[PDB]
């Protein structure tokens, strides 16, 4: 097994002199166009607030609220620490994409299909689910022909297990032969799900 | 843009009472590939697979946590102790795979737009609290600077059985809750 690296360390804020308080980091690794390109940012949140942020397509902190100002002027002032941000992106960043690559980005898992008469008869439920990635294209077809008019979906939904699903349903009164067909990229060819 | 690996932390601490908590996850597009367990410097995958795939040294965390508990001290003093308005989180209730009688199914609850990251979810099945086999997920976050997190109860269906998930949300006067029974 290879090691993840951080993806950073969060920057010491400066001082300038019942309840509830929160302060957070986040360290982005922007992916585009597969390897061509990283963007990496980072961002300080105190309460429901970004403070201040780093984006490696700017090299420097930009204040995004007055409390952030004396925090980004304080770490700009510091060359070595950009300079060490700033190789982030196609350090730490490229190193974990090589690492995750095979089991995130080309993770694959089929979808599972049932087609449901529901009620006599009023629609017709396509159901998909268990697939990842979440892209997903689900159509419904009478007698051969799509149907746009009378279909409902639900939005692509996170089971937050690394699969989702999507419900689709026909509002129809049963033409002769209805099918759900499912196109994932898991699959060689589409599902195409008759209903009986 | 087109995937994302997100290093997620953060600490937070309540008065009155006094409590405080932290988090640091790793997490890929919307899903979650690891925490660490912050009391027990231990790496913990959201999917086993993750682990033979991956390691991480959990005591990075850490030290990055203790970064963010100054920052936190230094922030509150700069900022004269500012506070904002909690947000009460939105429910929903859903089954994991198409459900079948006698088919073991899993439930899921997503708490939604919450904040702060405080929140505890209780399952019932006909009204009596089920605690074996469930799952409860971190704090997720989101672009609005609220939180969403997951709950599992695994379950078999059978017909009449209502199910619900109850959540308590930090400084909430009450629980919401949303119930679920198999069609």
């Amino acid at each position: 097994i290879e090691s993840l690296s951080l993806n950073g360390v969060p920057n010491i804020f400066l001082s300038t002199k019942s309840a509830f308080f929160f302060c957070g980091a986040i360290f982005e690794c922007h992916y585009l166009n597969g390897t061509e390109r990283v963007r990496y940012l980072q961002r300080y949140i105190y309460n429901r607030q970004q403070l201040v942020h780093f984006d490696s397509d700017v090299g420097k902190f930009v204040a995004d609220t007055p409390l952030g100002e004396p925090q980004a002027e304080y770490w700009n002032s510091n060359a070595e620490l950009l300079e060490n941000i700033m190789n982030i992106a196609d350090g730490s960043c490229r190193h974990n994409y090589g690492i995750l690559e095979s089991f995130t980005v080309q993770r694959s898992v089929e979808p599972k299909v049932r087609v449901s008469a529901l009620q006599e008869t009023d629609r017709l439920a396509c159901y998909v689910t268990g697939f990842y990635p979440p892209e997903i294209e689900v159509k419904w077809f009478l007698n051969g022909r799509e149907e746009t008019e009378r279909v409902v979906s639900t939005d692509v939904m996170q089971n937050g297990d690394w699969t989702y699903q999507v419900l689709v349903v026909l509002e129809t009164v049963p033409g002769d032969s209805y099918v759900c067909r499912v196109e994932h990229a898991s699959l060689r060819q589409p599902i195409s799900q008759a209903w009986e | 843009a087109r995937h994302v690996l997100l290093q997620a932390e953060f600490y937070q601490r309540s008065e009155g009472p006094d409590k405080a908590w932290a988090q640091f996850g790793f997490h890929f597009d919307a899903d979650e590939l690891f925490h660490v367990e912050l009391d027990a410097a231990q790496t913990v995958w959201r999917l086993p697979e993750f682990g033979r795939f991956a390691s991480f040294e959990a005591q990075g965390a850490l030290q990055n946590m203790a970064v963010g508990k100054q920052n936190l001290e230094v922030m509150i003093s700069n900022s004269n102790r500012s506070q904002q308005d909690f947000v009460t989180p939105e429910l929903a209730l859903f089954p994991a795979e198409a459900v079948s009688l006698e088919e073991p199914n899993v439930l899921i609850c997503y708490a939604d737009k919450f904040w702060p990251p405080v929140a505890t979810m209780e399952w019932r099945r006909n009204g009596a609290v089920v605690s074996e086999g469930v799952y409860d997920s971190v704090y997720y976050g989101r672009p609005d600077l609220l939180f969403r997190k997951f709950s599992y109860l695994p379950f078999v269906p059978q017909r009449g059985d209502v199910y619900s998930c109850a959540v308590r949300h930090w400084g909430a006067e009450g629980p919401v809750q949303r119930m679920w029974e198999p069609e």
